[PDB]
């Protein structure tokens, strides 16, 4: 019943299909295209369904406020950036190319549902098809043993952090009578208890894997490393939007709105994320090691951002993460534009390359930098949003932390700026010696690093979204 | 609480069929001659003895099938209570279950065409 | 106090103790095959103990794929892998050992600490039997998404396995 | 019990005792996956001597010998 | 290009089915005619 | 006549617990069963073993006793007799439990073969479900006979009976939820009770999917494989030497009775001289019963007869043949009568 | 016969699976235990369900679907395994330490 919130999942699903369809007649088709016009439709679909109606519910299984409108368009926008990026990055490689944008789309559509799920069975289904699709894209070029071997570790440390999620979900539906919804679940059972922290901290290791957080992080280095570098752009930013929205829709509605402890397991959390990411990837020599633990610092900053909900915090995640999407998307784009060329290789190899390209320079520069939050560039906003909205609840020790720790990581992000620009031709690698000078990519590139360093001046229009979309989350 | 009724005797007959390989084996050995463990031991390698080494150049001849088997052995357990409850449901459930049978069958084709 | 609940009662501690023997060779013992075929004898005894627990589909269903598919797939990748299991012993092999079970233990009691401090509602009313035509209606009532979803998971899935473990 | 799988072609042999009627012979085979690459016929077990035992025996004495060679049809040798 | 695939699909079975039948009607017209068995201890074979 | 009532009623009388004399009328009929089992192995050794020599213008057993009815009782009694060995490096517990595994779920299967209505042990719900659960456990006990042995001409012979037990499931669960579609459920007693007055006639594929499924459970020359004589002698069976290979022996003949009583209740049923019976009272019940009793003996052996007479009809195929069936003929056919049976079930509810 | 043990119990083969998921030397030994504790937590479920809710089963319900998920998973992960064992020929899982 009212398949019409439906809509955009089938929708992305139909493609899914055909893309293998297509791929199993033709085994060469120009299936990139029209992956590209499904994810528009279904962003295009989002907008009747946004604000024109209310709020529905398909049987209580899903319901479609505007928070899930905005992580669905989101995950969409990063499958898309992926997709132009990994076209002519898989084809360098000899594997297939229908199998692998089958699987993007599956996460994708799991992570699709996600965002907007208020029953037990359906958030671990769709977290599994999430979880599964990223196992394989992780083990996708099984050629070189670091890939499979991070494929491996991942397999099980998810399988495990899922099996646990699982446990404290069965302890849920076993507290509060029968209640398998979230609505009802926190709502038979309102009251401190030593089962209910249980299942909390259950449920708490179970997102923190997906979300990059530490101590749940020991993932993030090693495959980011091993994986192939476009499975990660799309894993990072969708893999964390999904965990977000997951852990909004299942602490705040459907567990508890009562037991709040939850706030400070997070502040423990993204304290010790802040202080370990930004402060060890200052030490380490490749690209995608770096932005890996990048990537647990800027999750860090999030955490601060919604562990203060009065209407504010939480849009603060979402305005910063919409933000890191373009930046950390645009930061991987340069890198396979890189690793493609000539290069394939570390951080070292990037000296005196503003001489030969100019255009990917200006791109990572503009991205590392808002990454750190330097000056107008979208990344600062989002960062200011950040602190204004969790020094307005009253965490004071979160935002003089989270700004030295920024402070800390302009240092290994201003590294490669030094590396792309400072080094004279006299201090060139092996590799820029001969570096030679891909049109989805370009043009990807160009729309990320044109948002990225305009989308933070031109803020209200998309605050005023955010805020239009929290109306709804209890506080 | 049981509401199942219809066992008691799974239980029993789980028991009785458990103890006749025990018991027709153990009225083997009573009577019986004994070992003769020297060279009634070896293996049988077609009357020569076996080379040596002893390996199996293993392959996934036997596995990809066992991997597509418990992909559709999974998928029956949805059809069971599906074909039961046809009776009550009737239509617009069987629209949503071919749904599930087409993409099982691109799932077919895609292993078929391998 | 009775002989029809008293089957129930030895059976369901036979079977409890089976399993707990089982899994703890599945992880003790050194050999593995051992291992996989006392895993199968815990999904049989878990399959017996869902009957006491008025579930029979969900309990054939377990000894039709559990056992039924991925243990024998479980056999397979086993002799995929053995070259004779020559391990040389690492120092700490005892320690982490300890750690583990320090921890999993701690788990154990805290979760026990749980499993007899809260007021679960028992609920007396006696249970349904047609655990069958319930769950279809389920399927199609209640958890529809997870039907049409788990669709598309078991092809991802198969499209996954097959070009992972494929020769070239 | 068990028998250490490894990535090299494997080698069986179909010994004497075969279950069939096609002589005494024994193929040591060497496979590739279910496949074969090559084998060494080590044929031999059933050499009693004939070419030496036909230089004491005329040939009305050995032409029951001859019969021997084709066992199926013992008259394109006689 | 795929109707006639099918339709050879169809043709191969029924003619297996047929071949597999009619080696059936055979073995089942054997049961019928009289043993050639020499039930020797009893029913002896006269030499030559 | 109602015998549970008058067996307890009667034991009742002189007391003994009525909970206890409900208790101890458990074992006969769980008794019963392992009777018509091992009688229907009897019979089905002594049938192949005279039918083919019927085909062949041969002559079977005659000495043994009056017609070879003492056949198979020498064999087992012999079996029993010989000396067990246990090879070199093989296992010792896993070698001689191999044979049990794969022998008693055959068994533990006869909780649902009807013979007549009240006349079976304790009508399950699920049923044939529970059947075709139970049947996947056969393959573990013949990779434990594979991995339990030294001789790799066994394990290389013993996963490819771990590839076609593996494989003709699938069609054999389709073919049967075809039949659940139609009866309201999976008990047999149900399956059957909607024959009044049969599924073959609304199932004509169906039953060439599970019959050729049922043949080929390692059973048949059509397939048999893992005892594929001639291609490598006796695959796992070749080191089970004395009352273990009487093991595999029966476990082999009596799943086959097992599938030939299967299909005669799934799609014929165990009832039902084809006219619509009870049309025409305690005298009249233990007709009835006799009635139903022989007609469904003659469909099963029926069944039995064909599968015999293929084994010596058909010759084998390597395993790509094989396994070309599976997932090629069965399966896609399988859909297809499923998806018919369920349409047809939408439009024309009646009848089904 | 009641569900404390049986949450017991589960709890118990939690705890074991932790243990072999902590201990294993194999890498095939670890979905082992994995498997070991999907199966505690359906056997949670189905005890909610016979006790708790009962009229309207519904944890057997997520227990199949558990079960689905489960077998899918330990089928990919095998996949996964017999492709790292291609490339260093082992399955020894302390020698998969690429880093220091």
């Amino acid at each position: 019943g009212t398949i019409l919130p439906e809509t955009i999942l089938i929708v992305t699903l139909l493609v899914v299909l055909l893309a293998d369809l297509i791929q199993g007649r033709q085994a060469d088709r120009w299936t990139p295209y029209f992956a590209i016009v499904g994810l528009g439709g279904a962003i295009a679909t989002m907008i009747p369904l946004w604000t024109q109606p209310a709020t529905i519910s398909f049987f209580g299984s899903f319901i479609s406020d505007h928070l899930s409108l905005f992580f669905r368009g989101l995950i969409a926008l990063s499958a898309l950036g992926t997709i132009l990026m990994s076209i002519r990055y898989v084809e360098q490689t000899g594997s297939s190319l229908g199998e692998f944008m089958t699987i993007l789309l599956t996460a994708t559509v799991g992570g699709m549902f996600i965002a907007g799920a208020q029953e037990l069975v359906f958030i671990f289904v769709a977290l599994e098809t999430l979880s599964i699709a990223s196992y394989l894209l992780t083990g996708y070029t099984k050629r070189d043993s670091r890939s499979n071997e991070a494929a491996l570790k991942y397999l099980l440390i998810g399988a495990a952090s899922s099996a646990i999620f699982l446990y404290g979900s069965s302890l849920l539906y076993g507290l509060s009578g029968g209640h398998t919804q979230l609505p009802a679940i926190a709502q038979a059972l309102s009251s401190e208890s030593l089962g209910l922290v249980v299942a909390l901290v259950f449920v708490i290791a179970g997102i923190s894997f997906k979300i990059s957080a530490v101590p749940f992080h020991q993932w993030t280095p090693d495959v980011y490393e091993g994986a192939p570098t476009p499975v990660v752009a799309f894993l990072s930013v969708g893999s964390k939007a999904a965990g977000f929205a997951l852990a909004i829709r299942f602490l705040t509605l459907a567990f508890p709105s009562v037991t709040d402890q939850w706030q400070l397991i997070f502040t423990v959390l993204a304290i010790l994320s802040m202080i370990l990411g930004n402060v060890v990837a200052l030490a380490q020599t490749s690209m995608k090691r770096m932005l890996a633990y990048s990537s647990i610092g800027q999750a860090g900053f999030v955490m601060i951002g919604f562990v203060v909900g009065t209407e504010a915090g939480y849009a603060s995640m979402l305005f910063y993460l919409l933000v890191y999407l373009f930046m950390n998307l645009g930061a991987f784009t340069c890198v396979i534009l890189f690793s493609l060329r000539t290069g394939t290789d570390q951080i070292s190899e990037y000296a005196g390359l503003y001489q030969k390209d100019p255009l990917l320079t200006l791109g990572l520069s503009l991205c590392l930098l808002s990454l750190g939050g330097i000056p107008p560039l979208a990344g600062f906003f989002g960062k200011i949003y950040l602190f204004w909205a969790g020094w307005q609840a009253g965490a004071y020790g979160l935002v003089l932390l989270g700004l030295l720790t920024s402070v800390i990581s302009i240092y290994y992000y201003i590294r490669v700026v030094k590396m792309m620009v400072v080094k004279e031709p006299q201090e060139m690698s092996e590799a820029v010696r001969n570096y030679p000078e891909l049109r989805p990519l370009q043009v990807g590139l160009v729309m990320t690093v044109i948002a990225t360093s305009l989308a933070g001046i031109l803020a209200n229009p998309l605050f005023n979204l955010v805020n239009t979309a929290v109306w709804d989350v209890p506080q | 609480v049981f509401v199942l009724s219809g066992y008691e005797y799974f239980l029993g007959f789980l028991i009785i069929c458990s103890l006749v390989p025990v018991l027709a084996l153990a009225a083997s050995a009573l009577l019986r001659p004994k070992s003769g463990r020297m060279i009634r031991l070896t293996t049988y390698e077609s009357g020569m003895e076996p080379i040596g080494g002893a390996w199996i150049q293993f392959n996934v001849r036997y596995y990809m099938f066992a991997l597509v088997f418990v992909i559709f052995d999974v998928e029956t357990v949805f059809l069971y209570p599906w074909a039961v409850a046809f009776h009550q449901l009737g239509l617009l459930a069987f629209i949503e279950a071919l749904i599930f049978i087409a993409i099982l069958v691109v799932a077919l084709v895609y292993a078929w065409r391998k | 106090m009775d002989l029809a609940t008293l089957t129930q009662t030895i059976t369901f501690f036979a079977l409890a103790a089976a399993v707990i023997i089982a899994a703890l060779g599945v992880v003790l013992l050194d050999n593995v095959v051992y291992s996989a075929f006392l895993l199968g004898g815990v999904f049989l005894s878990i399959a017996g103990l869902y009957i006491l627990m008025n579930a029979d589909f969900v309990s054939a269903a377990q000894i039709l794929i559990y056992v039924g598919a991925v243990n024998v797939l479980i056999l397979f990748a086993i002799m995929l892998v053995n070259k004779r299991e020559t391990y040389t012993p690492v120092p700490g092999r005892w320690l982490r050992q300890g750690g583990a079970a320090v921890v999993s233990l701690g788990v154990f009691a805290l979760l026990t600490k749980m499993i007899l401090q809260t007021p679960w509602q028992l609920s007396s009313v006696p249970p349904t039997p047609d655990s069958i035509t319930t769950i279809g209606q389920h399927f199609f009532s209640d958890f529809l998404l997870p039907f049409e979803l788990a669709s598309v998971l078991l092809l991802m899935a198969l499209i996954g396995a097959v070009v992972l473990a494929r020769r070239e | 019990p068990k028998i250490e799988t490894r990535t090299e072609p494997m080698v069986i042999n179909m010994g004497p005792h075969h279950p069939s009627m096609h002589g005494v012979l024994r193929l040591m085979v060497t496979l590739d996956g279910e496949d074969v690459i090559d084998c060494e016929p080590v044929i031999g077990y059933l050499h009693r001597g004939m070419e030496k035992i036909a230089e004491n025996r005329t040939n009305i004495m050995f032409i029951p010998y001859v019969s021997r060679w084709d066992y199926a049809a013992g008259m394109f040798n006689e | 290009k795929f109707l006639n695939q099918i339709t050879n699909y169809a043709k191969e079975a029924v003619q297996s089915a047929k071949y597999i039948g009619q080696g059936l009607s055979v073995t089942f017209d054997h049961m019928r005619r009289r043993p050639i068995t020499v039930q020797y201890p009893y029913e002896k074979l006269i030499p030559s | 006549i109602d015998l549970q009532g008058q067996f307890i009623s009667a034991l009742q009388s002189l007391g003994l617990s009525h909970d206890l004399a409900k208790l101890l009328w458990l074992p006969l009929p769980m008794l019963m069963m392992l009777i018509v089992a091992t009688v229907g192995v009897l019979v089905a050794v002594w049938l192949e073993r005279k039918i083919s020599a019927a085909v062949q213008q041969r002559i079977g057993p005659e000495y043994i006793g009056p017609l070879g009815i003492l056949a198979p009782l020498a064999d087992g009694l012999k079996l029993i007799f010989k000396e067990d060995v246990l090879p070199a490096n093989s296992d010792r517990w896993l070698f001689t439990l191999g044979p049990a595994v794969v022998v008693i779920p055959v068994f533990l299967s006869y909780i649902i073969v009807p013979f007549g209505q009240n006349l079976l042990i304790s009508n399950l719900a699920m049923g044939v479900f529970l059947w075709i659960a139970l049947s996947s456990i056969a393959p573990i006990g013949l990779l434990m006979a594979g991995y339990a042995s030294n001789n790799k001409y066994s394990l290389l012979g013993g996963l490819r009976a771990a590839a076609q037990s593996i494989s003709y499931e699938i069609p054999l669960a389709l073919a049967v939820l075809a039949v659940a579609m139609m009866s309201n459920g999976l008990g047999t007693v149900e399956i059957v009770e909607q024959q009044s007055q049969w599924n073959v006639w609304r199932q004509p594929i169906g039953f060439l999917v599970f019959w050729i499924a049922a043949l080929a459970e390692c059973e048949r020359l059509p397939f048999d494989l893992p005892e594929a004589e001639e291609e490598l002698v006796a695959g796992y069976q070749t080191e089970y030497a004395g009352m273990k290979f009487a093991l595999f022996y029966l476990g082999a003949y009596v799943n086959l009775v097992l599938s030939a009583l299967l299909v005669s209740v799934l799609y014929f049923g165990g009832w039902s001289f084809p006219i619509p019976l009870e049309t025409i009272n305690p005298f009249l019940q233990i007709a009835f019963a006799v009635l139903g009793i022989t007609m469904t003996l003659i469909k099963a052996y029926f069944f039995v007869f064909l599968a015999i007479l293929l084994r010596w009809t058909v010759p084998r195929v390597r395993i790509d043949q094989l396994l070309d069936l599976g997932w090629k003929f069965l399966l896609p056919v399988g859909l297809v009568n499923l998806l018919l049976t369920a349409g047809l079930k939408l439009a024309f509810p009646v009848a089904f | 016969m009641q569900l404390t043990y049986v949450l017991i119990l589960a709890a118990l083969l939690f705890c074991i699976g932790i243990y072999g998921l902590v201990t294993s030397r194999n890498a095939v030994r670890v979905l082992m235990s994995i498997e070991l504790l999907l199966n505690a937590v359906n056997l949670n479920l189905i005890g909610f369900a016979n006790y708790l809710d009962g009229q309207q089963i519904k944890g057997q319900v997520f227990a199949v679907f558990v079960i689905t998920v489960a077998a899918a998973e330990a089928a990919v992960g095998l996949a996964i395994i017999l492709a790292i064992y291609r490339n260093r020929d082992t399955v020894d899982m302390e020698k998969f330490n690429l880093l220091k």
